[PDB]
């Protein structure tokens, strides 16, 4: 297994459990969106949270389908919001009247614009619910942009071996299926990286000065090994290997030393002796 | 005399163009109706 | 004192009101009426003193009958019904009573112009809404929009209507919003089917054939549909005989006697049994007597002829509506 | 011995103590602190964080420097690591 | 004490790939054929150090068929130590 | 004696001469070339003294080093 240039992947294995349930939260909402307004009750299956280079998202991308980008303040770059063809047909078919039972195969005709309509309609929709998901972890200011017919054109990332994050979902409404993903660039998230892996926490207040004030109290004794380092000198393996006792091994001058646990200098101190004992005349702690 | 003809027809213009708009100053949509009906017979 | 058509009588009245007038005047106005009335002045002539008195005039014998000192509909009903009812049902009732003014005006409309023009507007919506748009407009114009898509999506149309489920008002009246939209598109179509038949129609007999055989060789289906479109002169030959008949009756004799000299001798045959028995044998003495005729003159006849045919089928008469069909 | 000539950082170990957070905040200026070591004692000799031998700090003609005493006495190890 | 006095100095900087820890006796046994592993998970950032000082985290990317690195982050005092341990 | 004792090594892929003002005007998303080839074998450095050479090869999902040429000391001086 060789090493190139082109897996430029900050490979993920942990859970994301933040996101799980920020998606689950977020599908909760839309359902009862659509709900509201299809007049039907649909069901939102959420699929596993996949993590792929955008050239391989692209590839699975069934083409031909709907794509919209969006801009996420304070977040640099922009989102990819796509709706596949089997979706809004089932909308724009409850929306107007039907059953579904005499579905149409899509021809690369381009969208009619009463179609666009309701794509915008659902789109505003699907919005303002990732944005409520969003705000209980972080507050996120989503906006669409633009809409595109093909994936190419939409230059969501600089290189196509770029990775991304792309969340599927699964919307069925009595027999009629269709699916939607929201794919997003895997810099959109990586200063977050570390808010998304721990799940999100309700507490803000209590734990605030709580935890503040109990750690204190707690961890004020609890013993910690240290180590003074009195001297420091170099040497080679031919005279360690020749090492036997009876030599000297030249010292400069120690005028400080240093405490550290575990290699992390913790103070310095000047050596000494007292009451019998290798005793440290401290001076200050690294700060 | 043909003066005198286009002087008072000028007049009496003036003067019905003070009626219509003070007219119209009460109710536009009786103007808005009467263009509608005239729309309406030109047609026909 | 030139005949004024009420456009005229209405710029009269427009540019004498005065300009807050004519805007509030505007304000009481559907869009196309003040897109026609903003037509007039473009191009209209200057009034003159019986003509602007006559038309005022009149403005005062139809106020006589308009007078009753109304204020704008829209806002003193919203101004009561806020405190008749409260402001929530006031908008939701002036939405409704909006919503289905709008349906209403937008299905009068289209139940108003010629089929094919909606059907290739409604060619490329999407079968559902095409479904909808049908059904809740005119049977007769219902049909006819019907008759003129393609077998599969007339079909599938049908088995969305025989399989209905109800459909919403509101999103209903957004979709004739958005269809009156698209026919305020500024575009002139000139089909290079219909028009080129009649160009090549026009032609003389030598560049029509060259035009002829030229498309035929680029694509013969075409040439084809345009010859089937325009049909020559020599199709009198398919003609039903009730209508050469008809044509004979306004036709002139020594016209015909002309242009009988390079017509086919079949199509004279059929033509000649056509009119009576003495103006047939005339007409047959006449060509035996008399003696060759220049070709331009007896093109310009058999076009002279093409041209009364097409002018009396614009009123009906005639029946050539592509070929004589099928026999019962 | 392909592997003859490699550098290797060695260090000294005076003596720890158990000693707490808060024991070691309250230390300022001046303030003493002491290690397990006795005075005198040897210090211990280790390299990168394994120890190797001990030594104590010798005084010749002002310069300072280490003079060893042990060897790595694997059985001796075993007994220092047991603890 | 000056700031930018120093204008032009050339200086040495480098990229590590991970570091790891055993002892000779692991390396003894290393010869052709013979693997080795490291603590770096792949991917992190490679670690850009001047004059084997440490610098900057960023990966790296091949520019003209030629090893290039895309410095990210500077080195801030907590994570100095992390490293030193 | 020395059976057992960690130590510390690294594998280094670029060895760039180039002074201050190149780093100065360093900033977020800069990218800086560096001598070594794409594919040259990594040379492989213990506490700051070359010991091997030998390109990098992924195992396990982990960072791994392929070794293939090993001191020789005559290749020393010309680096």
């Amino acid at each position: 297994r060789p090493y190139d240039p082109n897996t430029q992947r900050r490979v993920v294995r942990e859970r994301l459990q933040a996101l799980e349930i920020i998606n689950e939260r977020f599908a909760r909402q839309f359902r009862m969106g659509l709900f509201n307004l299809l007049r039907r009750s649909p069901d939102i299956t959420v699929g596993a949270i996949r993590i792929q280079p955008y050239h391989e998202f692209a590839r699975n991308l069934p083409v031909p389908t709907n794509l919209n980008l969006i801009h996420l303040k304070p977040l640099r770059g922009t989102g990819l919001v796509v709706f596949s063809p089997s979706l809004v047909f089932i909308a724009v078919d409850n929306l107007f009247g039907g059953d579904g039972r005499f579905p149409t195969k899509v021809e690369g005709r381009e969208f009619t614009h009463t179609e666009q309509r309701v794509i915008n309609r659902m789109l505003k929709l699907a919005l303002e619910g990732y944005s409520d998901a969003w705000k209980a972890i972080n507050p996120l200011e989503v906006e669409y942009v633009r809409s595109e017919m093909q994936v190419k054109f939409t230059n969501i990332t600089t290189s196509p071996n770029d990775i991304v994050v792309n969340t599927p979902f699964h919307v069925e409404i009595g027999n009629l299926t269709g699916e939607f993903n929201i794919c997003l660039p895997f810099s959109m998230i990586e200063p977050l990286r570390e808010l998304l892996v721990n799940p999100p926490l309700e507490n803000s207040r209590h734990e605030d000065q709580n935890w503040r004030d109990n750690l204190v109290r707690q961890v004020q004794h609890s013993e910690l090994e240290l180590v003074a380092n009195f001297a420091d000198i170099p040497l080679r393996l031919s005279q360690i290997l020749k090492l036997k006792p009876g030599d000297v091994l030249p010292i400069e001058k120690p005028d400080r030393i240093i405490a550290h646990v575990d290699g992390v200098p913790v103070l310095t101190s000047q050596y000494g002796t007292v009451n019998g004992q290798y005793a440290l005349r401290v001076e200050h702690l690294i700060n | 005399q043909l003066q005198q003809r286009r002087a008072n027809q000028r007049l009496g213009a003036e003067v019905m163009s003070q009626r219509i708009r003070e007219m119209s100053d009460n109710d536009p949509r009786v103007v808005a109706l009467v263009i509608r009906q005239w729309m309406s017979n030109d047609h026909e | 004192m030139s005949n004024l058509s009420g456009t005229d009588k209405s710029v009269i009245l427009l540019m004498t009101i005065g300009e807050d007038r004519a805007a509030e005047v505007f304000k009481h106005l559907s869009t196309r009426e003040v897109q026609a009335l903003s037509t007039a002045m473009a191009n209209v002539r200057q009034i003159s003193n019986k003509q602007l008195t006559d038309v005022l005039s009149e403005f005062e014998q139809e106020a006589e009958q308009f007078a009753a000192l109304n204020i704008n509909a829209n806002e003193y009903l919203r101004s009561v019904l806020v405190k008749a009812l409260g402001e929530e049902r006031a908008s939701s009732l002036l939405e409704d009573i909006l919503e289905t003014r709008d349906t209403t005006s937008g299905i009068e409309t289209l139940n108003f112009m010629e089929p094919q023009s909606a059907a290739d507007l409604i060619r490329d919506e999407h079968p559902q809404i095409i479904a909808t748009i049908l059904v809740h407009l005119k049977r007769s114009q219902a049909a006819d929009i019907l008759a003129l898509f393609d077998e599969r999506l007339r079909h599938d149309v049908m088995l969305r209507i025989a399989t209905f489920g109800g459909v919403q008002l509101a999103e209903l009246t957004e979709v004739l919003n958005g269809l009156l939209d698209g026919q305020n598109l500024k575009r002139s179509k000139m089909g290079g089917v219909r028009t080129a038949a009649e160009i090549i129609n026009l032609m003389k007999t030598q560049q029509e054939e060259a035009v002829i055989t030229a498309v035929r060789e680029f694509d013969g289906e075409l040439a084809q549909k345009i010859i089937d479109e325009m049909f020559l002169f020599e199709n009198l030959v398919d003609v039903d005989d009730r209508s050469i008949q008809r044509l004979l009756q306004e036709v002139d004799s020594e016209s015909l006697l002309i242009a009988l000299k390079g017509a086919e001798p079949p199509l004279r045959e059929k033509f000649l049994r056509n009119m009576s028995q003495r103006a047939a044998d005339i007409l047959r003495d006449d060509l035996a007597n008399r003696g060759p005729v220049r070709l331009s003159q007896v093109e310009n006849e058999q076009k002279a002829i093409l041209l009364i045919v097409r002018r009396l089928a614009e009123t009906g008469e005639m029946v050539i509506g592509s070929g004589e069909d099928t026999y019962v | 011995d392909l592997i003859m000539d490699i550098p290797v950082k060695l260090t000294v170990e005076l003596g720890r103590t158990r000693m707490t957070i808060k024991e070691l905040l309250r230390l300022t200026q001046g303030s003493v602190v002491a290690l397990d070591g006795l005075a005198g004692e040897p210090l211990d000799i280790l390299i990168n964080g394994y120890l190797i031998a001990q030594g104590e700090v010798v005084v010749v003609a002002d310069k300072y420097g280490v003079r060893i005493t042990d060897i790595i006495t694997p059985s001796e190890r075993m007994r220092r690591l047991s603890r």
